[PDB]
């Protein structure tokens, strides 16, 4: 039947996909973070939080990025939020799931329906694109 | 399948300036201009330089040795085709080697 | 293209565990040229293939373990940042080259005499 090691991998795949999402968000504008991590600093006392000169300059490296309304930077909060749940989610059930013969046995039932026109690029990108509205 | 290499030697340590910005280069040159300006020509160097040393010439009768095809296509020109395709710089031993 | 996908997976499913112990005997016996082709690495998906079966490969890791995970997310987008500013170097001493290069005598000719790089532009 399904083979596990499928599911298993596209698990592992969409995780990865969220993870670079939120973090691309965290790039684009470090504040995200910032703010978040501050207040968490005077909640959980142990948390480590970065250079003072990095939080304003509005930098996590090098360059310095433009600063967001507040508005905005709320939003991406939320929506990293719900990022943040699906990957709970995904890990959840992905614990909870975590021969020749039967090669050729597989690869004989693919040749079926050869007349299938059609080309098939969105599995990945329909993933990324997921998490990346306008035109 | 075919014939192509040199092995330039420098100091031995005997301002950021180029120094580790440019490695050796090379550039092909034709001998249709010369400082003689007068009696002969029809052939090029492979012309090697560095900012102290003196230039460094070698001539190729050969109308095409080692010209090959698609080696690696990554576009970092650094100088030209001819550099990245083929040029290793050692700079921890101050060695620059060409094929 | 879902018919490829499926069998550049099931290929792959099979050689992340039997490795070449059943595929590379399929090959022998069904005699496909296209079979022989997917082993290769002159057919461009091949490459994917590669990916594929890591990932698989990867999934046999942690058989057995469980993950129990935001700071992480930030430290890779700080790498991403610093793998920018590599980059950003390296065509800053491109253009230095190029300066260089353009700017030099190409003219003070001093010859002597007339007439695998990749493996060894590495350390070991």
């Amino acid at each position: 039947m399904e083979t596990i090691l499928e599911q298993q991998r596209r698990y592992h795949e969409e995780k990865e996909r969220l993870m670079d999402v939120m973090a691309k968000e965290m790039l684009t504008k470090k504040s995200t973070l910032r703010d978040q991590i501050n207040s968490d600093h005077r909640t959980r006392a142990m948390q480590d939080r970065y250079m003072e000169v990095s939080g304003n300059l509005r930098d996590l490296y090098d360059d310095k990025d433009g600063l967001r309304k507040e508005e905005l930077n709320a939003i991406s909060g939320p929506n990293e939020f719900a990022e943040f749940y699906n990957r709970l989610k995904q890990i959840k059930e992905f614990h909870r799931k975590h021969f020749e013969e039967l090669l050729k046995a597989r690869e004989n039932p693919s040749e079926e329906a050869q007349n299938l026109v059609e080309f098939t690029d969105e599995e990945g990108y329909g993933r990324y694109l997921d998490l990346h509205y306008i035109n | 399948v075919k014939i192509g290499k040199v092995t330039k030697q420098r100091d031995s340590e005997m301002y950021p300036e180029i120094a580790e910005g440019i490695m050796p280069r090379h550039r092909f040159m034709s001998a249709y201009e010369q400082r003689i300006e007068p009696p002969d020509r029809r052939w090029q160097y492979l012309l090697m330089a560095a900012e102290p040393y003196e230039t460094i010439a070698f001539k190729v009768p050969s109308r095409e040795i080692d010209k090959a095809e698609g080696k690696f296509t990554h576009w970092n020109r650094e100088t030209k085709q001819f550099f990245l395709q083929f040029h290793f710089k050692m700079e921890k031993p101050p060695a620059p080697p060409s094929l | 293209s879902a018919f490829d996908l499926d069998v550049v997976k099931l290929t792959a499913q099979f050689v992340a565990r039997n490795g070449r112990q059943f595929l590379t005997q399929l090959m022998q016996k069904e005699q496909r040229n296209y079979q022989f082709d997917f082993l290769r690495p002159q057919h461009s998906l091949f490459n994917y293939f590669t990916k594929l079966v890591e990932q698989y490969t990867k999934i046999l890791i942690p058989p057995k373990g469980l993950f129990s995970k935001l700071d992480q997310v930030c430290y890779r987008v700080e790498w991403a940042k610093f793998q920018e500013r590599e980059r950003k170097k390296e065509e800053e001493e491109k253009e230095k080259e190029r300066v260089a290069y353009a700017q030099i005598d190409w003219h003070d000719f001093v010859v002597v005499e007339t007439v695998n790089f990749p493996p060894p532009t590495t350390p070991e």
